[PDB]
């Protein structure tokens, strides 16, 4: 066995990683970089072994030769006697979320509105909605579609970063890590909740998990699910209980990637680390919980029940699926 | 649909 070196994206992940490392007795140790792309480069250089990635970043990492190893599996919708680690993953619903009180807004009137995205290059926050918008408008000028946005990872002086807020001190505006107040699923949802933006591209679970007291976070603790609507592609608005019939796409779950020569060993270590620190793990919550970070989704999404084995030793294209890959490929023609 | 970005 070797140690596995995890790559943490920004300082809040680095802190959680350091706590994991200490609890694992250094079976896992930590490298940290400022962005997911830079973590992918550390992994390609062999200076880190692995990290968990949204499907859009899996595409980046997979074009560079890194491979999926285990997928996040959240609470199953339907009944299953299968253990979490063996249950097939179900994909999450990419949605566009607006305030109920913003009554005129539908999918067909998004032009010149303000948008909140998890980050450039992520599935629900970017690849799915911008791919759809490029397609529908017949124009690659997706940087001119919304009047202002927060899209972490875009040029910080551009309209795509105009709404981003940076950290406590207002430094690091638009950096694609958790120090940016509007980064990621919860940041893009907060960007809508605070009416900085008119629309947030997140996933269905984000809305549930940050409303009706499911989050105690100060910006979220008082949000009511009834105050939000989903935007459907047919131009209708639905309550957030209707995401199965009003989503933009089904996304492949976030998954751990590594170099191919390290995957088997990364997989074995992770299966053992989640037996200790995962949901009902032997030492969670007593000592450390790998899948909690007070809603901040650090290293893994907080709704993860386990990391699951993949069927078919899939390549990254197999894992993402041919349609998603082609959608990304098409959108990347614009850049 | 081609090479590694890095
Ligand atoms: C949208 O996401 C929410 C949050 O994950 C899902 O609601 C959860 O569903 C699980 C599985 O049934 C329940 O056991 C949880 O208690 C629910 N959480 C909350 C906070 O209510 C919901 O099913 C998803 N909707 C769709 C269409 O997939
Ligand atoms: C945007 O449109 C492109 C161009 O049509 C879509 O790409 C096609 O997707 C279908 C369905 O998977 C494939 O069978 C075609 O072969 C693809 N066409 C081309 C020219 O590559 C893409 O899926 C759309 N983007 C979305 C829906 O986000
Ligand atoms: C065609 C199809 C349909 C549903 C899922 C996929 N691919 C996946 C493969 C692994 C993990 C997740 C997915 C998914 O899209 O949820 C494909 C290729
Ligand atoms: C660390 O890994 C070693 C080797 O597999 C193992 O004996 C030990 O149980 C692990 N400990 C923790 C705390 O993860
Ligand atoms: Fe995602
Ligand atoms: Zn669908
Ligand atoms: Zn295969």
């Amino acid at each position: 066995y070797t140690r596995v070196v995890w790559c943490a994206v920004g300082p809040e992940e680095q802190k959680k990683c350091q706590q994991w490392s200490q609890q694992s007795g250094q079976n896992v140790t930590c490298a940290t970089a400022s962005t997911t792309d830079d973590c992918i480069v550390l992994v390609l250089k062999g200076e880190a072994d692995a990290l968990n990635l949204d499907g859009g970043y899996i595409y980046t990492a997979g074009k560079c030769g890194l491979v999926p190893v285990l997928a996040e599996n959240r609470k199953s919708s339907k009944h299953s006697s299968l253990d979490c680690v063996l249950r097939p993953t179900e994909g999450y619903l990419a949605v566009a979320v607006v305030k109920k009180a913003n009554e005129g807004l539908t999918w067909n009137s998004l032009k010149d509105k303000k948008s909140c995205h998890t980050a450039v290059d992520r599935t629900a926050g970017w690849n799915i909605p911008m791919g759809l918008i490029v397609n529908q408008t017949g124009s690659c000028a997706f940087d001119e579609f919304f009047s202002q946005s927060c899209a972490p990872g875009a040029d910080p002086k551009s309209r795509l970063c105009a709404l981003c807020a940076g950290d406590d001190q207002g430094l690091d505006k638009c950096v694609p890590n958790s120090k940016e107040k509007y980064y990621g699923y919860t940041g893009a949802f907060r960007c809508l909740a605070e009416d900085v933006g008119d629309v947030a591209f997140v996933k269905n679970d984000t809305v549930w998990e940050n409303t009706n007291g499911e989050s105690t976070a100060d910006w979220a603790k008082n949000l009511k699910r009834e105050d939000f609507r989903l935007l459907c592609l047919d131009g209708t608005r639905k309550p957030v209980t209707e995401a199965q019939s009003c989503h933009l796409a089904v996304a492949p779950n976030h998954a751990v990637v590594s170099r191919s020569d390290r995957a088997a060993h990364v997989e074995q270590v992770l299966l053992h680390q989640q037996a200790l620190f995962g949901k009902n793990g032997k030492n969670c919550p007593d000592k450390f919980c790998l899948f909690k970070s007070e809603t901040k989704n650090l290293l893994f999404n907080d709704n993860t029940e386990c990391l699951a084995k993949l069927g078919g030793r899939p390549t990254y294209e197999e894992y993402l699926g041919t349609e998603y890959v082609t959608a990304i490929a098409n959108l990347k023609k614009c850049s | 649909l081609e090479a590694c970005a890095f």
